Order: structure tokens, then sequence, then C-alpha cells
RNA sequence: AUUCCGGUUGAUCCUGCCGGAGGCCACUGCUAUGGGGGUCCGACUAAGCCAUGCGAGUCAUGGGGCGCCUUGCGCGCACCGGCGGACGGCUCAGUAACACGUCGGUAACCUACCCUCGGGAGGGGGAUAACCCCGGGAAACUGGGGCUAAUCCCCCAUAGGCCUGAGGUACUGGAAGGUCCUCAGGCCGAAAGGGGCUCUGCCCGCCCGAGGAUGGGCCGGCGGCCGAUUAGGUAGUUGGUGGGGUAACGGCCCACCAAGCCGAAGAUCGGUACGGGCCAUGAGAGUGGGAGCCCGGAGAUGGACACUGAGACACGGGUCCAGGCCCUACGGGGCGCAGCAGGCGCGAAACCUCCGCAAUGCGGGCAACCGCGACGGGGGGACCCCCAGUGCCGUGGCAACGCCACGGCUUUUCCGGAGUGUAAAAAGCUCCGGGAAUAAGGGCUGGGCAAGGCCGGUGGCAGCCGCCGCGGUAAUACCGGCGGCCCGAGUGGUGGCCGCUAUUAUUGGGCCUAAAGCGUCCGUAGCCGGGCCCGUAAGUCCCUGGCGAAAUCCCACGGCUCAACCGUGGGGCUUGCU
């Protein structure tokens, strides 16, 4: 009625959380943050439910405030912090890294990985402003922003992907959205599916563009370009499933 | 407009049919049942199996094939059908087969009780184990794999072979139809 | 028992078609429950003896003039305690409220002291049978489900160190020796003796011995003992008796300044100190000597005005047909007695007492009045001065009231007199009936209420036909309607016998109601008591109040007196005008 | 009593071994936390100053109770992390008034 | 179980309605042992009135103080200041509406807390609580003087923001009144370099900009009641031009122009109603309901209006009217439980004025942690559901389905105790001890309809009777005893919905004589429409993309002894829209 929502009922929660919806009444309402509610889960649920390092939120909050969990090389002390798709959750004390990625069921899971890949984060570019100073602001799907110059503004395009070294934020390996590009779907019906791009259709007005993708077994399926995440030129190179 | 937990037994459309009454009276004495409710519960189990089988006869693939397989392997697991079975055999099944898969009845068999009524008391007073677990529900449907693991409890006087009632029960070692 | 009541302001018998009488089942079945009358302006009247409730009239009256009220009953409840198979019963107990101070107002004979003993563990409820000799266990098991369960659980597990000031100050007086200072240093556990002294004004009596104490001095002592004792629950049964206005004010101040995180329960008959001293007040209603039910919390001023008006507007009970009223209105002379009891000089400055006129006696708590009455009865003889005519038939009633006799009330009044109970007597039909002792004739005396006992002693004292009646603290332990009834009784008997009366009290309402003359005692308490000639009413009142610098305002439409806060505009006005107690 | 451990996993974040175990008590009542703790330190030479038992739950018809216990590396971590009611139950703490 | 049975006659066949028989909901009589699980319990009448207590606070690492520790370190206390209090919680009055659902849009908008990036924190000044002196007032509340600080307040400049004009065309987009670059004229106009540590570094922080996110606002298409014994309605009404206003588009408002807009495919008016997911029922088609859980909406005695704030026209804040109530020193002041408990009253019709922040979450806080009648935990209750009990075994007898006796066993339940359990407790669970003890009714008994050629009483009375009907001296039909049947911790009664009912008929009904063909014709809309060829591809069909929340439904598999319940996964559901 009179204003915003500060609560969330565990039944009214996102369908992509692995939450046990009927056990209690309430759920953690995520803070605004990097990703969206549809592509995120809170760090409390990651620390308590997924990894099981705590049976209780007080223990989890103690951990988070001690600083034992990084998210893309940065300590995150808030239990409501959103952790999203292709995010790296690191625990150094245990030497573990996990990539938050979606499942085929459509839910978010932690895929275990090592340090080398853990210093990498692929970012779909998702928009491109011209900002004061005549500089280019890339507006990325984790709600992040990267500044580049009018020299490589053309090397940078909207649906492309940028590999990023995250505790420092240095671009490596631009991956363009083209034919043959290896792709990982993130939403839809064909969720945790991957393959090479084949075709793109445009659809005049605000109807989203669509991409036709070829899997490893030769099958051939469509989805939305916005749901098509580029991970490689010919091989995913980020150890997806 | 919410859930509202519903009964898992169906009552008859008419309460005073002589045929149904006679038939059920016989079944209730044979299987030593406290309640028509209990009988109708097992009848309803059967009915649901039958309805699923019907639907899956008159169904099409990629799902309704999964459920065919699931129905058949469930009934195999319960011991109502063999592994080489079919939906035709589902439709052949009977409430007597279900009641024969009750625990009370298997304990009247397995020569453990001498009487279905004494089987009931043994179960309820805690003298029967199924796979090491005490069960006190005589309506528990035994799985065909748990059937051979039924035994007196270790903390049961009947497990002492010197026990008088154990001695009587084994004076009459009998089984078969129950 | 629910019946109907008409407002009579909204009633318009002309523009109505009389839907009430017409749609009444009783009138329709032939009886009479509603009927027109010229007792009112051609307006309807409802006969409670026939109305069955049911509200037809309520919802047929267009001008919603009729309402349903509740009359109390000795039928329905979960009886907590019965003293005797036909004696008295109690419905409900109030919960003692962790930090607030609870008042318990009631009337005489309704279950106040009983509630307090139940809550203090003195006695066990015995819900039904006075027999069955079962306490602590089954009581808890029966109170299961409630919050008073928690209370009683702790109480019976002795997890709280309850104290209890009792209603009978003399029964308490009997069980202590020494003098006040060592008494208090021995009983103390909180280290506030100085504070207590400074509050209750116990400097002069700080070294006097307990046995030679005045009523209010002793009361102050007991109250101080209770205050100084450390406990979780603090019960005070009529802590305003035998005190004067300023001392009872100081007492209230002490209670609510020194007990501020404790359960505190207070029974008292003084609306002034209950207005003060109470956060909340439960009301206890019923029929004296029969049954008592407890009410809801009812914050102090609301509870008081409700107790006065009758109606309680949460149970929808009409607990009284009518409201409290607060009404408005030689043979022996002596010489100026001097007297001296070790210390406390006393001088009286003689009077005349013409005919049968009443003489009140006013003054602080600690000068004379009791010495003076004792002198008149002759228990003590003066250092100087004497009454004339001496050797006259006499009666008496001191302030040493406590239950001693082992017989019944009929025997008491018998050995007192024949007019006490002979219905032949105007005395009977005036006193014993209006006092309602015909309902206590077959009740032993050692099991009575303070006010029933007081009424009894007064009855005996006025039944003994005499020429000099002397009554000290007659209004103590009494409620307000009974105060005024008793006063009328005294006045009636005294004007019938054309005798003298010497009423000592601290109730200016009484003195104003009956006293056609009074006598004021001045001087330093416990050191000097300087009385005077008999003075007229308003003058003696104004002097008694100019001393102690207290002032009173009476409502006009009722007459309820209430003390004015010190320094208030009305205090200042009434003082600079000299109209103390208007 | 017979202890039979199922799982023993470390937690370096909070600093504790988490032990899940079976207590077989054929013929006897479900044992007390004291006795379980003693047998547990014996079975595993742990510091009883730091060992804390979360639960011992007995099931229907089993006489094999299931338990969860925690073994902290430091008593200070135990007192920081673990709640007062658990500590009181294991008797590490006398309730503080 | 895709069902029938009884009733119109002297008998028959029909039509047709009534009734039985089934399930669910609510009240209710008699009766009642136990456990477990759960989205149950003042919704139906009064969105009627409310006694009392509690339901939103937190930060001492923002600031100055007051006190206690002999002081130090440290502890406490309020006050100023921040943040929050606009969530949660309750109820369904109103509302037939873009309120709701769903698909979409906002290039026509706002968004504190949060994330990323990029930058900045310069120079001054001031007051006032707390405290001290004095108070006033019945209270509620409140005055004067003195003193002081700040992450309080003000100012200045620099950044920045907004408008307009000109032109360049670097960005994104499906598309530029957008962004960006240069230049002009202007108006508005920040900031706390504050605090803490292991202090030369770190942590928590302040301001601006760009984006995002979160939460909303607004628009649109489609979709979902009744009434014609409501037929014309609308006058800023429909549109336009120009403006104002708004966060923003907009007749939202205004001025001026025109005559439009809606409507018989039913407008307008009236009636009823929160909407949906869902629920009940039924073979299904369908009929009905839309309290409880989620989502949305609205409201906080009725009505109207504002302040502050990112956000309110604000349930536990403000102002007025109406209406009612409370205290009062009669001068004045205060309240509206549709929050939890609890009461009054209404009614046929619904609990304890309990325990705890231990879980889940929210707010605050660097944090530890604190608070939360949310939530959780209990208790009360024939709310729903699952699992059970009221004994079992032999021999012997009986008026042998069952009972009685004689012996033996067990102890789920009962009693007592110990451990675990729990925030604590209780329950439960494991164990010990004692003992068949501690535990069955309600209805019916002529036919429908299972069950009495029994007995006693009454005697057209009393009474029963869902319908048929029984009863007027031999009553299987009333009352009772004995017996028996049905269900059974439940069984009956009343009302309501579905079914029965092909008595609303699309599936799937009938209209000579039973209810029913306009008196007959003509014709408008509507509906139905001959054959071939060509085209289109709107309906239609197939395939595929995106959506149609979760719970609920089906199935399997797992965990509480099984189950109910819960979880994993598969499928379905949402009228669908695209
Ligand atoms: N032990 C008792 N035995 C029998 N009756 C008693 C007993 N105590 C009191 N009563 C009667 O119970 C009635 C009320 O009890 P009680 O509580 O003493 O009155 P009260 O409220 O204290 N009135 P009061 O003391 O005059 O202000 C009295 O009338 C007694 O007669
Ligand atoms: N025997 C005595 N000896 C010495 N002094 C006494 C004695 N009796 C009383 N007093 C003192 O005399 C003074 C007044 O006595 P008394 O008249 O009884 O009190 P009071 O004025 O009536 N006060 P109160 O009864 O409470 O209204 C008190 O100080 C007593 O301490
Ligand atoms: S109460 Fe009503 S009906 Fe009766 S006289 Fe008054 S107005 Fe008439
Ligand atoms: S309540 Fe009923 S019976 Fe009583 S007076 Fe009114 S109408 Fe008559
Ligand atoms: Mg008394
Ligand atoms: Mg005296
Ligand atoms: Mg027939
Ligand atoms: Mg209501
Ligand atoms: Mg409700
Ligand atoms: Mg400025
Ligand atoms: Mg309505
Ligand atoms: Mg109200
Ligand atoms: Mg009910
Ligand atoms: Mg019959
Ligand atoms: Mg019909
Ligand atoms: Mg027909
Ligand atoms: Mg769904």
């Amino acid at each position: 009625r009179k204003g915003a929502k500060r609560h969330l009922k565990r039944l009214a929660a996102p369908d992509q959380w692995y939450i046990s919806r009927k056990r209690y009444k309430w759920a953690v309402r995520p803070r605004p943050g990097p990703h969206s509610m549809k592509t995120s889960i809170p760090l409390l649920y990651i620390v308590r439910d997924y990894l099981g390092y705590a049976k209780t939120a007080r223990e989890a909050r103690k951990i988070l405030n001690e600083g034992r969990i990084l998210v893309d090389g940065r300590v995150r002390r808030d239990y409501k912090f959103p952790v999203g798709i292709m995010d790296v959750v690191s625990i150094p004390e245990t030497g573990e890294h996990y990539r938050v990625l979606p499942n085929r069921i459509g839910k978010l899971v932690l895929h275990p990985i090592s340090e080398k890949e853990a210093n990498i984060k692929p970012l779909r570019i998702s928009n491109k402003r011209m900002v004061k100073g005549a500089k280019v602001q890339l507006n990325l799907h984790d709600g992040s922003n990267h500044l580049v110059t009018v020299d490589d503004k053309d090397n940078y395009r909207t649906a492309y992907t940028v590999l990023m070294k995250v505790p420092d934020r240095e671009v490596i390996e631009i991956l363009p959205f083209d034919v043959g590009a290896y792709v990982f779907v993130t939403r839809g019906k064909n969720v945790a599916r991957k393959g090479k791009i084949v075709e793109v259709r445009r659809f005049p007005m605000g109807w989203p563009d669509v991409v036709t993708i070829e899997d490893e077994n030769g099958e051939l399926f469509d989805t939305l370009k916005e749901y098509a995440f580029v991970v490689g030129k010919e091989k995913p190179e980020i150890s997806l499933p | 407009d919410p859930k509202r937990q519903r009964k898992k037994y169906e009552t008859p459309s008419h309460p005073w049919i002589k045929e149904r009454l006679d038939r059920e009276r016989v079944i209730m004495r044979k299987y030593a049942l406290k309640n028509k409710k209990e009988l109708w519960r097992h009848e309803t189990q059967l009915k649901e199996f039958r309805r699923r089988a019907r639907r899956l006869l008159a169904a099409r693939g990629k799902q309704a094939e999964v459920e065919r397989v699931q129905l058949l392997q469930r009934l195999n697991r319960l011991g109502l059908l063999p592994a080489d079975a079919v939906l035709d055999d589902v439709l052949s099944l009977t409430v007597e087969d279900v009641l024969d898969r009750r625990l009370q009845t298997i304990v009247y068999k397995k020569g453990l009780a001498r009487t279905p009524r004494q089987a009931r008391q043994l179960i309820v007073h805690g003298h029967i184990e199924v796979n090491g677990q005490i069960i006190r529900s005589p309506g528990y449907l035994v799985l065909k794999a748990e059937e051979d693991t039924i035994t007196y409890s270790k903390t049961s006087p009947f497990a002492r072979e010197s026990h008088p009632e154990r001695m009587v029960i084994e004076q009459a070692k009998q089984g078969g139809e129950a | 028992m629910r019946v109907a009541v008409i407002n009579y302001d909204f009633c318009k018998p002309d523009k109505c078609n009389l839907e009430c009488i017409n749609f009444c089942p009783v009138d329709r079945s032939g009886g009479k429950a509603i009927e027109l009358s010229e007792i009112v302006k051609g307006k309807p009247v409802i006969y409670e003896e026939t109305c069955i409730g049911c509200g037809i009239c309520v919802k047929k009256c267009p001008y919603e003039a009729i309402s349903i009220v509740n009359l109390p009953d000795e039928l329905e409840g979960e009886v907590i305690h019965r003293y005797k198979v036909n004696g008295f019963k109690l419905f409900g107990l109030p919960t003692p409220k962790n930090n607030t101070i609870l008042g318990v107002l009631g009337k005489n004979g309704v279950g106040k002291t009983t509630v307090l003993k139940i809550l203090a563990g003195e006695i066990i409820p015995n819900f039904g049978d006075p027999n069955s000799k079962v306490g602590k266990d089954e009581v808890l098991k029966r109170f299961r489900g409630k919050e008073i369960y928690n209370y009683f659980k702790e109480l019976y597990s002795n997890e709280l160190k309850i104290v209890h000031k009792i209603q009978y100050v003399e029964y308490a007086s009997k069980f202590l020796k020494g003098t006040v200072n060592e008494i208090l240093t021995k009983i103390d556990e909180r280290g506030k003796k100085d504070e207590v002294k400074e509050l209750l004004n116990m400097t002069n009596l700080w070294n006097k011995d307990a046995n030679i104490l005045s009523g209010g001095g002793l009361q102050r002592l007991l109250v101080a003992a209770s205050l100084l004792r450390e406990a979780d629950v603090y019960i005070f049964d009529a802590p305003s008796s035998y005190l004067d206005v300023r001392e009872r004010m100081n007492m209230a101040k002490a209670i609510r300044e020194l007990l501020k995180n404790k359960y505190v329960i207070v029974v008292d008959h003084d609306l002034i100190v209950l207005d003060y001293l109470t956060d909340l007040i439960h009301i206890i209603y019923g029929e004296s000597s029969v049954y008592g039910r407890v009410s809801k919390s009812y914050a102090a001023r609301v509870g008081i005005n409700n107790f006065l008006k009758g109606y309680l507007p949460a149970e929808n009970m009409k607990i009284r047909p009518d409201e409290i009223k607060f009404m408005l209105k030689t043979k022996m002379k002596w010489t100026k007695i001097i007297k001296k009891l070790g210390d406390f000089q006393l001088v009286v400055d003689n009077g005349e007492a013409k005919e049968g006129e009443i003489i009140g006696i006013l003054g602080p708590n600690g000068i004379g009045k009791t010495t003076f009455a004792r002198i008149l009865v002759g228990e003590i003889t003066a250092d100087e001065g004497s009454v004339t005519p001496e050797k006259q038939i006499l009666s008496y009633k001191p302030q040493r009231i406590f239950p001693n006799y082992d017989g019944t009330v009929q025997q008491y009044l018998e050995n007192a007199s024949k007019d006490a109970l002979s219905t032949s007597s105007w005395f009977f039909e005036e006193v014993t009936k209006r006092l309602n002792l015909h309902r206590l004739l077959e009740s032993n005396v050692n099991d009575l209420s303070g006010g029933e006992l007081q009424k009894l002693y007064i009855a005996a004292t006025l039944a003994k036909e005499a020429d000099l009646y002397v009554l000290d603290a007659p209004s103590s332990y009494l409620d307000v309607e009974e105060r005024y009834i008793v006063a009328k009784a005294i006045k009636r008997v005294t004007r019938e016998r054309k005798a003298v009366t010497f009423i000592i009290d601290h109730d200016l309402s009484i003195h104003d109601y009956i006293a056609d003359r009074i006598i004021v005692f001045k001087g330093e308490p416990e050191k000097a008591g300087l009385a005077t000639s008999p003075v007229t009413l308003k003058t003696g009142m104004n002097e008694f109040l100019r001393e102690l610098e207290v002032t009173f305002r009476r409502d006009a439409e009722t007459g309820r007196p209430r003390v004015n806060k010190i320094g208030s505009y009305l205090d200042r006005v009434q003082k600079e005008r000299g109209d103390y107690y208007s | 009593m017979e202890i039979k451990v199922r799982e023993m996993k470390e937690n370096r974040l909070l600093g504790r071994k988490e032990i899940y175990f079976d207590v077989i008590h054929e013929g006897e009542a479900t044992p007390s936390r004291a006795d379980v703790k003693g047998k547990l330190v014996a079975m595993l030479d742990l510091n009883p100053e730091t060992v804390v038992i979360q639960y011992i739950r007995s099931y229907f018809g089993s006489r094999v109770s299931r338990g969860y216990a925690k073994a902290y590396e430091s008593k200070e971590r135990m007192l920081y992390i673990e709640p007062e009611y658990v500590l009181v139950r294991d008797g590490i703490i006398k309730k503080e008034e």
C-alpha cells in the first residue's frame, strides 16, 4: 500500500533458489545489488543451505562478518547480498571456489572450480552509453560498469562478452556474439544448454531478437539473444556444467 | 480457497446393499478388520491403481509411458504383480490381494501369530519387526522385499523360544491363505 | 439476569406507536413487564421482576432508547472458595500485575480480605466443598490454563517472599515488643529506615514504645514494617484506618515511591487515597455475606466513578439500583483537665454539651482524643479537673477493635440488650435492620469482616441505653454508604434518648453530616495536646484544616469531597478566603 | 552404550569438527549427555572442555539413537559461536543467575 | 458404480413433481481412550462499542553531558542527533472498475537503503537540547533566564542540476523530444575528510554524476455476474489548438474552436459482489463457492483536508466537522482494537488478558547484540486428515456369528519413575516397575432400506411419519423390555451447495391429445446457406521461441515407525496471451 516491501514470504520466493518453501514463513529478501531477483540468491542461503557451513543464520552472519567468503574477489559481509549467474564464490580458508550457474531445472547451483578460473568472470555487455568526457560506459549484466575509450568503442558491442579479472577489473578476452561462437543459455526452456550459434533473427519492433544454436550432439534449438551468454569462440573455456 | 486435507477412503454409494454387506462381512471376519473404514481404505487403494491403469491404456507416450513403468514397478515392489506384468493384470487385481499384503495377514502367515487377531495384538503391542524396525500399524502394506525380514522383536518375550505363547504358536506351524 | 432499562431522554411516547409494549412477549402473553405510567411523563416503565431480557423492545424502539443491562447473580461461576456450606462464596480473583499497584475497592462483606488471603497463601481456595482438605496441588491443576496459574505456582513453590499488612491492627499489636527503633532495625532488610521516618513523620514516636501507641501511630509502624521488609509482593489491607488526612497522604506517597517494581495490592475504603495510590482498581461486587464477584481492571478514577454510579461498563452490570449520595445534613460540663502520661501534656479547656447535641472531636494523629475518651469513661483519672455530673450511666467503644468473643451475634446483642433484637423496638428497625445484622445473626463473631464487626460494636454500644455515649474510630473499616447510615443511626438514637455523644474520628464527612458541635485538638503531636471549648462546625473544621494546611473541594451536584493538591489555585484561593472544606 | 560414528567433517570457518553418530542402546534407556560425551572423547581423544553435544534423539522402535556433537578447537570459539542454552545443557555454564 | 428406488389407478402405461439414497460446509443432540500431522477456530449477524496490558525500536565506533567504580581501564543513564517507524500484522465496508488475471508498453515517470564505475570533500559561521536557577498547571502539557557540542543548522565558492537557442552526428536502440561533443544566454545550486583502531595504513562512513537493481506510478490489448416490469445516455461530455499543472502522458484543469462519444453484440440506471490462484461436487460435460494459505487491491468510527519524508494524505502520527465515550479543580484535556490476548453487545454460531526471541525473518547497529503479541512454543476446542486402542490364547460348556467358566500371555493405552527431548517446560521417543486392569456409543428396527410373525402398555387418545403411511382392543409402524441391523470414537438432527436431475438438455429435453408453435403473413439485424476454378492465408491444424509465480493436483523416489506431512524430480493447472 503505502510504500515498499521489506519482507518476503518463503512461498512467494523466487523459483530458482532451492529454499524449502513450507518449512518456515519467511525468507531473506535480497537487497538491491549486482543482479536481479530472477538471477540471484542471497549469500545467507549459499552459506547455510548450499554449502552447509552453518545450520543457523547467526553462525552465517558471524562468518560473513569475519570475512571468510568472497564474491568476485571482494569480501561481502551482508547476508542479503545477491549472488548471481556466473559469479565466483570463494572460500580461501578451505581452498574452494564455486561458480553460481543455473541448472537445467532452472535453479541456481554451485559448480566447483579452482583458483585459475576463479580469478575470471565473464560479463555480457548488455548496453553502451556515451558519458561525459566523451567516454564509453559499458553497462553489464551484473549491473556493473566499465569505462573504455572511443578508440575501441567498436571492438566493444552490446551482446558481446568480456572476460574480466575481478579483484582488479582488467578486461581480457573480448568474446564477440557471432556465428560459431560458443554460447551458454541462462534462462528459458533451454536453460543450461550450450553450443555454437547458427542464426539470428531480428523481428521488427520491440520484439526481442532470437538466436538459433547448435549443441554438441548436433541438435538445433532456439532461444533469446538476451538469454544467450557467450563463453567462448569455439569452446566454452569457462568450465560450465 | 485453500487445500483442505481430504479422506483417503471412499464410502459406498448405498449403505444397505445386501450383496455388498455379505461380501464385506465375510472379508472382515477372514482378515480380522476393525473397520469398514479400513476395508474401504484398501478398496480405494485398488481403485486408484485401476484408474491409473485405465487412463494409461487410453493415453499416449513420452509421459503416460513413464507412469506406466512407475505403476508396474510400484506394484511389483509391493508384491501385487510379478515383474513380467501388465495393465491388464492391474485390472485383474483384487482387494483380497491388497489385504493379503497387509502386515497383520503376513504375520498370521509366516506362522508368527496363530490367528489374525493375535497378529494384530502382536503388532500393536510391539512384538513385530520389519527390517529391524518395529511397526505397530497392522495396515502397513509390506513390500515383497521386506517380507522375508519379518521377525519378532529382539526386545520381545515372544523372541524367547521358552515363551508359552511362542510355544503354542509353533505348536501350530501353519500358513498359506490368510 | 439481564433486564431492560430506558433512557427517558430519547423516549418519545407520542412519535413511537409504542412498539416496545406491543412487541413484548410478556405483555402479549398477558403479563406485565413494560407498561405506561404517570410516575413518569406518561412514559413506560420496566418491572425487573418480570422482564426476561430478550431485547425485542430494544430493537423495536426507533429511537434507540432501551438497552439491556446485567444484574448480578449467585448462580454462575467457577466458585473459588466457600467458607461454609451456606455462608459465603467467591467468584474470581484479580491477577496481581507484575509492576503496577492494584486496588481492590468493593464494599463491606464481599470478599476483599478473602481475596487477599488467597493471594497471600494464608488460606487455600477449596473451590466447592468447604471440606475436601486439599490445598496447593489440585488448586494449581484447576487453575491450569491461566496466568494466575503462574502466580500461584511461584507462590506455592515459595519463589516469592510475600508480606501482608493485615486488617486488624490490634491483633498485630499483640505480637511485638520493644520500641519502634529497634523493631525497625531488626525487621529491616533494605536500608530505608531514614526514608520511612521522613515520609510517615515518625520522628516523635521514634522512641516511644509500641504498647502505648495511638491507633494511627501503630498503623504507621506496621506499614513501615511492611515497606522495609524485602519481598516481591506487598499486600496492604486497609492501610488508611486510624489515620488523619495528611498522614494517609504521606502513606500513599511512601507506598508508591518505595514500591516501584513490585506486585502491590491495596484494599482501602478511602476514595481520596485510592485516586492517589492506585494505578488500577478492581471492584468487588455482590451481596454482603453471600457472594462476591471481581470486576475488570478499571483505572482508578473510572473505577471510582463507576462504583459510585453503580454501573460497570465492561460487564454491563447494574450493581446497585441507585448512586452513592454524599449527603449534607446543660447535661454535662467539666473543667479544664490537665493530664500527663509520662510525657504528652494534655489540656482541654472545658465545655457545656447542651442536651443531646453531638460533639465531634478532631485533631492530628497523636494528640489526645483517646486519652480524653478514656478519661470520660473513667479508665484514667485526670491529673486535674473532672466532669460534672459525674457518676452517670455510660457506654463506650474504643479503637482497639479485634475479634475476641467466641459466641454469635445473637448472643452478643442479647447480652448487650433486648432492644438490640426485639423487633418491638424502633431501635431494631432503625439500627440493626439498616445495618443489616439480621443477615448475620447466626454468624460467629470471630469470623466476620471488619465493618460487620464495627457495626456490631456500635450496635451494642447504642443499645446499651445510657446518658453518655463515646465512640472512637466508629467509621473505620467501613465503606461510604455505611458511614452515612451509621451516622444517621447514631444521630437518631442520640436524639431519641436526649443524651450526649462524643464521636472521635478522622472523617470530616461524618462530622459535617451529624456534628452540631466539635472540639479541635492542637499542639505538637505526642508532646502537647491543647484542645479547646466546643466550637461550631465550620469554624472547628477550618481550624483543624488550617492546621496541616490541607484543603478540600466538594462537588456541588453530588458532594464528593476531594483533596486539593498543595499549592493549587483552589488551595490558594480557599486558604486566602478561609473556606477550607467547601 | 555403543558409539558408532557416521560422519566427521571439519569446519575451518567456525573452527569445529562436526560429528554425527549412532548410539546403540539395546536394552537400555537412551543414554545421558554425560555418558555419551565420555564415550565420545574416549572413542576420539577430544578435549571435553570443548566438546559440546547438540542433540541425542531416539526414534520410534529403534533403540539406536542419532546424535550430533561439535568439537571446537578453542573454548573461546565455543563460547562465542555456540548458544548459551546448549552450553547450559552440556553443563559448561551455570546459567549466570 | 456413467445406477436407481417409493409415491397419482380398482389395475396399466406415461408425463411430471415431491421424497429417499451419496459427498462437502455451518450450527446442533447424545456420546467420547490415545498419539501424530496441518495453510482450522468472532468470516456468515454488529466495518458495532471497547476496561487493562503488550504489539517498533535501535545505534555509547555521531555529540556533549550526568552518575557509579579510590582512579585507570570500564559500567550505567537519559538527552540531542541519525536510521527505521510508509514493512510486517488485521479486516472485506466500499468497489462491476484497467480493481483483478494475463500478454505487453513507458522513447511519458519517481525511487532512501544496495552494487559498479568515475570524481569530489575547499572556506567560514551560528544556534539549541541535555545540564544549572526559578517555575506554572488538577492533569494533559508547558514558560523564562544561563551554558554547550555535534555526522545538527546556515552561508560562500567550485563541481553539478534544469530550461532555451544554434549545429556536430560519436552511442544505444526496432525507432530519438534521449545520451554525447562545441558554443551561447540564463536560473537552481552539494558535501561529514566525520568517527574508530594495531594510525602514516586500515575499517565504517559524507556529496555529485552515469548506469543497474529493488519497489512503485501511469497506458494499452484480451479476459471474467444479474436485471429491458431499466432505452436512450453524456455537456468537460468526444475531439482539436494553445497552455497550465504533474515525477510523468493525459480534458487532469483552464481559455478558445467544433460536434462529437456510448448504445438494442444492451449503453445508462439499478442489484449483488473485494479480484484471482484455488475450493466443493460430479463419469465427464457442467453446476456452485471465492473467510482461513499466497498474489494483488482497498480500508482503519463516518466525511474532508494537510505536515514531514525516498515513499503517507499515514491502523499503534496531525487538523476540522458529524456522532459517541472517558478524566476534570468545569478552566480544560483525551479516546475510537477491522493488531495479540481479553471483554460488552449481537447472535443458532468460534479459544488464553500464557511462554520466548532459541529458530525463521525484519529494523537498527562496524560488530557483538537488542527489540519485535510478526513468527515460534504451548495450552482450550468432537476443525480437517493419518495411525491405533477398548485385549489375546488355549481347553470345557451354552439359548454355539459370539458369551460363560478354568488356566496362560501381552501391555499399544492407564498409573509411577529415569534419561533424551525443549529457549525452558510439556508432549513424543528409549528404558524400568505395576497390572486385563482404565476405556463404546449413536441411530434404526413396515417399505423405500440392512435388521423382530417376540413380549408388556396405550387404544383415532397419546404419539410416530424425509415420502408412502401406522395408530379407533390381537399395533412387527407409538411408549417400553428383550433381541437384532448399520456405522462406530463417533453417530444422529437442522440449514446450504453439488449430485440425484436428460427437472435447464452444447454433449443431451420436449411443444396433436400431458406444460408448451406467435391468429396469419411480410421483412431489418442476427444466424444458416448450392456447385466448379483461381487467389489470400483471417479463423483452423502442425512445429517452434517467450510467458502464464509458488502453494494446491497426479506420479515415482526418498525422510519423520509406515501413513498423513515434508523434500527431490517428472507431469499437469491457470480462459491463456504472444
Ligand atoms: N473464616 C470465615 N469463616 C466464615 N465466614 C467468614 C470468614 N471470614 C469472613 N467470613 C464472612 O465472608 C464475608 C466476606 O468475607 P471478608 O473478606 O472478610 O469481607 P471484607 O471484604 O474483608 N469486608 P470488610 O473487611 O468489612 O471491609 C463476611 O461477611 C464474613 O462473615
Ligand atoms: N500509657 C501511656 N503512657 C504514656 N504515653 C501514652 C500512653 N498512652 C498513650 N500515650 C501517648 O499519648 C499520646 C496520645 O495518645 P492517644 O490519645 O491514644 O492518641 P490519638 O491522639 O488518639 N491518635 P489516634 O488514636 O491515632 O487518632 C500519644 O503520643 C501516646 O504515645
Ligand atoms: S422506548 Fe421507544 S417504543 Fe418505548 S415509549 Fe420510548 S420511543 Fe416509544
Ligand atoms: S427485554 Fe423483552 S421481556 Fe424484558 S421488558 Fe423488554 S420486551 Fe419485555
Ligand atoms: Mg476486610
Ligand atoms: Mg487513639
Ligand atoms: Mg414406484
Ligand atoms: Mg465482527
Ligand atoms: Mg478470518
Ligand atoms: Mg552554495
Ligand atoms: Mg461487500
Ligand atoms: Mg472499532
Ligand atoms: Mg464451532
Ligand atoms: Mg420405520
Ligand atoms: Mg422443473
Ligand atoms: Mg421433458
Ligand atoms: Mg503453479
